[PDB]
């Protein structure tokens, strides 16, 4: 009357192939805060009485 | 026909016919079922629990 059987194998998850890398080179910039920075030269007299 | 769908060429499996023969042998993806040294039927797996 009662009957049972064996589980069979199972498909097995497929090791997935995986990301692709581009090799390069870089540089990073940003927004600049530094001021503009050049040199300059003041003429002038100071007077008193 | 001998285990897990081997096809045996010698017939030298026999037995003394008994009542209450009652068998099911694996065949193809499945199964098939004799009653009684009698063919009844062919059976797939989802049917055994
Ligand atoms: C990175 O390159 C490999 C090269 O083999 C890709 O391999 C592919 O794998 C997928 C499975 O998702 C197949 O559909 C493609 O036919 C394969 N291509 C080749 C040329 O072999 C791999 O998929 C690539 N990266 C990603 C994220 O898929």
């Amino acid at each position: 009357a009662t009957v049972v059987q064996f589980e069979q194998p199972r498909r097995c998850p497929t090791r997935p192939e995986g990301q692709n890398y581009t090799e390069g080179i870089a540089v990073v910039f940003k927004e600049n805060i530094a001021p503009y920075k050049f040199k300059a030269t003041m003429y002038y007299k100071d007077v008193t009485v | 026909l001998g285990e897990n769908n081997e096809l045996r060429l010698t017939r030298d499996a026999i037995e003394p016919c008994t009542v209450g023969h009652r068998r099911y042998f694996t065949f193809g993806g499945g199964y098939v079922y004799f009653e009684e040294y009698a063919y009844s039927h062919q059976l797939s797996r989802a049917d055994i629990t």
